[PDB]
């Protein structure tokens, strides 16, 4: 907006423009410790080996 | 006029949980929010502010 008095209100005023993720879902830790992983799966046919 | 309402009228809205995305400290109850949804009659339908 730009109110009457000829102020400003931008975001800052309203919203707190943070820096967070997509989903607040998932939540995971190794050995009891934040952190994060991939769960990486076997194309069919392919050799988990190689 | 007509058409333009049995859009708005009958059509399927969005609601977050209670809980899920990032909620406050120490909360309980998560639930389902459950707005707008579809008629499902021609009485329903019937019903409509034109």
């Amino acid at each position: 907006k730009v109110n009457q008095d000829g102020s400003r209100v931008l975001l800052r005023d309203v919203a707190k423009i943070e820096l967070g993720g997509e989903n607040y879902d998932i939540i995971a830790e190794f050995n009891g410790q934040p952190a994060s992983g991939l769960g990486i799966k076997l194309a069919t046919g392919a050799n988990a080996l190689d | 006029d007509v058409i333009t309402a049995i859009k708005a009228q009958n059509a399927q809205v969005a609601a977050g949980q209670l809980g899920g995305t990032p909620p406050v400290k120490g909360q309980q109850l998560n639930a389902s929010i459950i707005a707008q949804t579809r008629l499902t009659s021609t009485e329903e339908f019937g019903k409509i502010l034109l």
